[PDB]
C-alpha cells in the first residue's frame, strides 16, 4: 500500500481501461490529472461523470449539468475536445453508470437527458422532475433503470419504450436515508443491494420478491462506497463516510484493516480506490495483495 | 487565471457607498446618478456587473444588504427622503433554463420627512429589522413582522437625535449571548442607544466621548469569543471604544486608542468578519490594517496606498 | 410578566372598533407607537407643522385626561 499523497482533495480516481488517472474538485482550475503521472489536465468545471470512454476517449460532466469530453491520445499526450454540453440536470448528475450506446445517468433533479455515442444530439429526455436528490443509478438490463432519489428512492424506470412514468419502485419500510449506495451484481444483472447511511447492509432481490433482504449496520456514518473485485463478486470491503474501509470479506471477516484514519476517498473502479462522502485525499496500489 | 485590477464602477457620478454580501461573492454600489448597480464575483476572477437599476429621484447614499436567509435584499437610502428595499428575482421554468432576475422593489418609507443619511438591516437573529437616520434627526426602526410578506415593513420604532452628519452601526452579536444596542454618530456630541427589556423602547445607555470633527463614519465590530463589545469611529482620528457591561445602570466605556497617522480626515472605518481586523482610510490616500495587541492596544499591521 | 400583562388588557375586549377602547387600553398609561402612526395619518387626512407641533405637545403631557386632549 502506497499512499502517494499529492496535495489535492481528490474527487475522483479510476482503473485504468498500475494504469489510472484521477480527478478532483475544490480548486481553481478544476483538477484532473492521468497517473509516474501522464496527463494532468485543467478544466474549469466539476467532474460528476467521469468515463474514459477509450484508451483516447474520456468522457466527463460537470457541475452545471455540464458534460465534457476528451480524446487522451497519450501518445501525443494531447486531448481532442470531444463533446460539449451547457445543461443537462443546472445541479450535477448525482451518480453515473454505464448503458449500452449510452450513458446511464441521473441526476439530483432528475433530468435523465440521453447523451448517447456520437449524440451530441441530445435526443431522449425522461425529464421527470425528480423532487430528492437522486442519486442511485443504474443500467439493470439497459434500457432498464431505477432512479433513486435522496428518499433513498429506487423507483425502477424505462427509458427504451417511452413516457416519463417509472417501471416500478423498491424501497425499504421507512425512507431514511438519501441515496448513496447501491450494488448491481456482475453474478446477475436482476441482483442488487443497497448500501446505506448506517454502514447500512440492505439487500434487494428483483426476481425473488423485493422484501429488505438485508439490514445490517456496521459501519459508522453514511454510505461511502465499495470496491468489489472486478472479476471476483464476493470479495469486497465497505466503508462510511469518513472514509474507513471495513473488510468486507464476503469472498469467504470486515474489520479495521483499510490504511484508514483518514478522511474521505474519491471514486471507485478496481482491477484502485473507492470514494466517500466528503470526497478526500488518499491512494493505494497494491490491490491483490 | 485571476487578476485583481482596477475596474470601472459605470456610475457617472461619484460613489458614496459599495457593501459586500454575506458571502463576499457579491458586491452593492450606490452613486448619486441615482442607481444601484449589483457585481457578481465570477468564478473566474473578475468582478462583472449583475444588474444596474435607477432606484431612485436623487443621490443614493447607502445601501445593506441583509441576512441570506431572509433571502437576497437589498436596501437602500436616499437624498429623495426615502428608503427603498428591493428583492433579487430568477425565475425558471421547471425546466433547465428559463431564469430571468431583475431589481425590483418590496416596498418604499415614505416616514422619513427628510434626506436620509444612512440604513443598516439588523442581526439576522433578531428578523428583518433595518434602522435608518436622516436630516429630521429621527432614528426609525422598521420590521418585517411576517418574513414571508417582504412587502409587510411596519415603523418599530422612532427616537429624536440632534442634527447634521449621520451613521448608524448595530451590534452584529448573536442574541441569546447578547442584548441589542446601536450606536449613532451625528456629527459634537454623539450618543449611542440600547434596548429595554420589556418597554420595548430604544434608551441611551451612555455616549462615546472625546469625538473630533464631523463623524464621517462608524461600525461596530464582531464580538466573537470575547465578552467585551469594539465600536471604532473614523473621526478625522480614528477611535476605538470598549464597551463593557456589568451588573440601576450597566454600561461603561474605555477608549482603547486614538490614531492620528492618516493625518487627516478618516472617511471610512471597517471591521473584519471575526472583528479580528480593524480598517481606516483618509484623505492622505492610505488605508491602514490594525491589529490588537495582547495588551488590547490596536497597532498597525501594514499601510496601502493609492494615487 | 409585561407581555401577560399587556395579554389581560388585551383580554378585555370592551367593543369593536375603538380609539375609545385605546384610550381604555392606555389606562395602564403605556402606549404602543402604532396608535401614534395612526393618529399621525389620521392628522395628515401648515398641517404638517401643526403636527410637529401638536406631536410634541401631546409628548409633553403624559397624564391622564393629558393624553385624550392630545390624542383630540
Amino acid at each position: 500500500f502506497a499512499a502517494k499523497f499529492v496535495s489535492h482533495k481528490i474527487s475522483r480516481t479510476r482503473w485504468r481501461p498500475d494504469v489510472f488517472a484521477t480527478g478532483s474538485w475544490d480548486n481553481e482550475e478544476n483538477k484532473v490529472c492521468v497517473w509516474k503521472q501522464l496527463c494532468d489536465i485543467k478544466h474549469p468545471g466539476d467532474v460528476m461523470d467521469m468515463q474514459f470512454l477509450d484508451k483516447e476517449r474520456i468522457v466527463t460532466g460537470s457541475s452545471t449539468g455540464t458534460v465534457t469530453i476528451f480524446r487522451h491520445h497519450e501518445n501525443n499526450q494531447t486531448l481532442s475536445v470531444n463533446q460539449r454540453w451547457e445543461q443537462a440536470h443546472r445541479a450535477p448528475c448525482t451518480a453515473i453508470v454505464c448503458s449500452s450506446p449510452e450513458i446511464v445517468s441521473v441526476g439530483e433533479d432528475g433530468r435523465i437527458n440521453c447523451f448517447r455515442a456520437e449524440s451530441r444530439d441530445v435526443l431522449r429526455t425522461i425529464d421527470d422532475a425528480d423532487s430528492s436528490t437522486m442519486h442511485g443509478v443504474t443500467f439493470l438490463r439497459t434500457t432498464e433503470i431505477l432512479t433513486v432519489n435522496s428518499v433513498g428512492q429506487l423507483k425502477l424506470w424505462d427509458l427504451r419504450k417511452q413516457g416519463n412514468d417509472p417501471t416500478q419502485i423498491f424501497s425499504v419500510t421507512g425512507e431514511r436515508v438519501p441515496l448513496h449506495c447501491v450494488d448491481r451484481h456482475p453474478n446477475q444483472q436482476h441482483v442488487v443491494a443497497t448500501g446505506g447511511q448506517d454502514g447500512m447492509l440492505c439487500i434487494w432481490d428483483v426476481r425473488h420478491g423485493k422484501m429488505p433482504m438485508s439490514l445490517l449496520n456496521a459501519h459508522e456514518a453514511e454510505m461511502w462506497e465499495v470496491h468489489f473485485h472486478p472479476s471476483n463478486p464476493d470479495h469486497l470491503f465497505t466503508c462510511s463516510e469518513d472514509g474507513s474501509l471495513w473488510h468486507w470479506d464476503a469472498s469467504a471477516e470486515i474489520t479495521n484493516l483499510l490504511p484508514s484514519s483518514t478522511l474521505s476517498v474519491n471514486s471507485l473502479d478496481v482491477l484502485l480506490v473507492c470514494g466517500t462522502d466528503a470526497e478526500a485525499i488518499y491512494v493505494t496500489r497494491r490491490l491483490f495483495s | 487565471m485571476f487578476v485583481a485590477r482596477s475596474i470601472a464602477a459605470d456610475h457617472k457620478d461619484l460613489i458614496h457607498d459599495v457593501s459586500f454580501d454575506f458571502h463576499g461573492r457579491r458586491m452593492a454600489t450606490c452613486s448619486s446618478d441615482q442607481s444601484v448597480k449589483v457585481w457578481d464575483k465570477s468564478e473566474n476572477g473578475n468582478w462583472h456587473c449583475t444588474a444596474s437599476w435607477k432606484t431612485h429621484s436623487g443621490s443614493v447614499w447607502r445601501v445593506t444588504w441583509a441576512h441570506p436567509e431572509f433571502g437576497q435584499v437589498l436596501a437602500s437610502c436616499s437624498f429623495d427622503r426615502t428608503a427603498a428595499v428591493w428583492e433579487e428575482i430568477v425565475g425558471e421554468s421547471n425546466d433547465k433554463l428559463r431564469g430571468q432576475s431583475h431589481w425590483v422593489k418590496r416596498t418604499t418609507l415614505v416616514d422619513s420627512r427628510t434626506s436620509v443619511t444612512d440604513v443598516k438591516f439588523a442581526p439576522k437573529h433578531m428578523g428583518l429589522m433595518l434602522a435608518t437616520c436622516s436630516a429630521d434627526g429621527v432614528v426609525r426602526i422598521y420590521e418585517a413582522p411576517d418574513v414571508m410578506n417582504l412587502s409587510q415593513w411596519s415603523l418599530q420604532h422612532e427616537i429624536s437625535c440632534k442634527l447634521s452628519c449621520s451613521c448608524i452601526s448595530w451590534n452584529p452579536s448573536s442574541s441569546r449571548a447578547h442584548s441589542p444596542m446601536i450606536a449613532v454618530g451625528s456629527d459634537g456630541k454623539v450618543q449611542i442607544y440600547e434596548y429595554n427589556e420589556n418597554t420595548r423602547k430604544y434608551a441611551k445607555a451612555e455616549t462615546l466621548m472625546s469625538v473630533s470633527d464631523p463623524v464621517h463614519d462608524i461600525a461596530f465590530a464582531p464580538n466573537l469569543g470575547r465578552s467585551f463589545h469594539i465600536l471604532a469611529v473614523a473621526t478625522k482620528d480614528v477611535r476605538i471604544f470598549t464597551m463593557k457591561p456589568l451588573r440601576v445602570t450597566k454600561f461603561e466605556i474605555h477608549t482603547v486608542a486614538q490614531f492620528d497617522n492618516h493625518n487627516s480626515q478618516v472617511w471610512r472605518v471597517s471591521w473584519n468578519i471575526t472583528g479580528t481586523v480593524l480598517a481606516s482610510s483618509g484623505d492622505d490616500g492610505t488605508v491602514r490594517l490594525w491589529k490588537a495587541n495582547y495588551m488590547d492596544n490596536w497597532k498597525c499591521i501594514g499601510v496601502l496606498k493609492g494615487d | 410578566f409585561s407581555s401577560f400583562p399587556s395579554s389581560m388588557d388585551p383580554y378585555p375586549d370592551v367593543r369593536s372598533p375603538r380609539l375609545f377602547p385605546s384610550s381604555h387600553a392606555k389606562r395602564t398609561s403605556s402606549m404602543g407607537l402604532l396608535q401614534s402612526k395612526f393618529a399621525s395619518p389620521s392628522i395628515s387626512r401648515a398641517q404638517g407643522s401643526h403636527s410637529p407641533r401638536i406631536l410634541p405637545v401631546t409628548p409633553w403631557s403624559v397624564p391622564a385626561p393629558l393624553a385624550p386632549t392630545f390624542v383630540i
